[PDB]
């Protein structure tokens, strides 16, 4: 049994080249074969890779399958990107002590047409609403910290959602009682976007 | 042992 | 030609059984295996199990527990996933795919998933009609920033006020100062 981590986001502008990375979590990556799939918005996914580095007919060569035994890891590589390519892509492999199927968690594909934009965040104060918007490419990770304490529970987020102006927006919502609220001295939502982090506290 | 194609044989080979 | 045609959209409740379809059309049913990949809204892609209907052999995920079953109908060339209990956890779009196989050139037999369905849409929510509650609209359905679908199946957005919910025929004007 083993785990496939994927980043969550990467981007590139048109005609150059992007890799997409896929490392397991034990076990070595050249012991089962790893498919690549892609799945566009509205749409049914598709295998783009098979077999670690074959394309099923129709795929065409800009997209190449690889293996680093090193890094215990694959890569699918996209050279001159297209707008039509992005996407979600999952990467897939076996575990044969189950013939159980892995996917790695997806990895959104954004084809940069426009300057990338930080996001502007907002935390209003039981229901904790931290809204964020006006950021590209339109992908972020919202953390909510109670003190200095992680918590998962009670928090709904947004998928992204493109805006009039071709910008993403997003909120997320953190559930609490009132006693939660008066009991701890502070909370705070923290936003990830680019490798740069926004925290917002009340 | 088996490489990655007679693990795929494993998993879904079925005589016909 | 070849085609993958699945049940439409499903809207049920929480302890309603389900039982949706995936029928293949042109080509030998009953010789390639069929998988079951489920996703949750927002979410990645999850295998839940396969079958191959020639025998019905079935393979399922370590993670369902019994939940759901996998069956088959050849004579009719339609694969099943079913539900004896559902549970709001259910949610999700439901793809069949085939598991093409073909030879390489290396006189090996390959295999991937070559065919898709469009997908079952399940929804398994509790919600009834209800009217809602900057200014932060609360806990209405059905619809109508964007409104985030909480866990107990209702909707709740933020608008940075006058609220209208025709549906539910609630019309609110909230008064916001210091």
């Amino acid at each position: 049994n083993f785990m496939l981590t994927q980043p969550h986001s990467v981007s590139e502008s048109p005609g150059k080249t992007v890799t997409i990375s896929c490392t397991r979590s034990s076990g070595s990556i050249a012991s089962d074969y790893v498919q690549w799939y892609q799945q566009r918005p509205g749409s049914s996914p598709t295998t783009v890779i098979y077999e670690d580095n074959q394309r099923p007919s129709g795929v065409p060569d800009r997209f190449s399958g690889s293996i680093d035994s090193s890094s215990n890891s694959a890569s699918l590589t996209i050279s001159g990107l297209k707008t039509e390519d992005e996407a979600d892509y999952y990467c897939q492999s076996y575990d044969m002590t189950n013939h159980n199927w892995v996917f790695g968690g997806g990895t959104k594909l954004t084809v940069l047409g426009q300057p990338k934009a930080a996001p502007s965040v907002t935390l209003f104060p039981a229901t904790l609403v931290c809204l964020i918007s006006d950021f590209y490419p339109g992908a972020v990770t919202v953390a909510w910290k109670a003190d200095s304490s992680p918590v998962k529970a009670g928090v709904e987020t947004t998928t992204p959602s493109k805006q009039s102006n071709n910008k993403y927006a997003a909120s997320s919502y953190l559930s609490l009682t009132p006693e939660q609220w008066k009991s701890h001295r502070s909370y705070s939502c923290q936003v990830t976007h680019e490798g740069s982090t926004v925290e917002k506290t009340v | 042992l088996r490489d990655k194609k007679q693990k795929a044989y494993a998993l879904f080979y079925r005589p016909d | 030609e070849v085609q993958l045609v699945q049940s439409g959209a499903e809207v049920k409740k929480p302890g309603e059984s389900l039982k949706i379809s995936c029928k293949g059309f042109g080509y030998s049913f009953s010789t390639y295996w069929i998988a079951w990949v489920r996703q949750m809204p927002g979410k990645g892609l999850e295998w839940m199990g396969m079958i191959y209907p020639g025998d019905s052999d079935t393979k399922y995920s370590p993670s369902l527990q019994g939940q759901v079953t996998i069956s088959g109908d050849k004579s009719i060339s339609t694969a099943y996933l079913q539900w004896s209990s559902l549970k709001a956890s259910d949610t999700a779009m439901y793809y069949c795919a085939r598991l093409l196989n073909n030879y390489d050139s290396s006189g090996f037999l390959y295999w991937y998933l070559d065919l898709w369905g469009r997908g079952t849409l399940v929804t398994v929510s509790s919600a009834s009609t209800k009217g809602p509650s900057g200014c932060l609209v609360k806990d209405y359905f059905p619809e109508p920033f964007p409104a985030v679908l909480q866990s107990s199946g209702l909707y709740s957005l933020s608008s940075v006020c006058n609220v209208n919910h025709k549906p539910s025929n609630t019309k609110v004007d909230k008064k916001v100062e210091p």
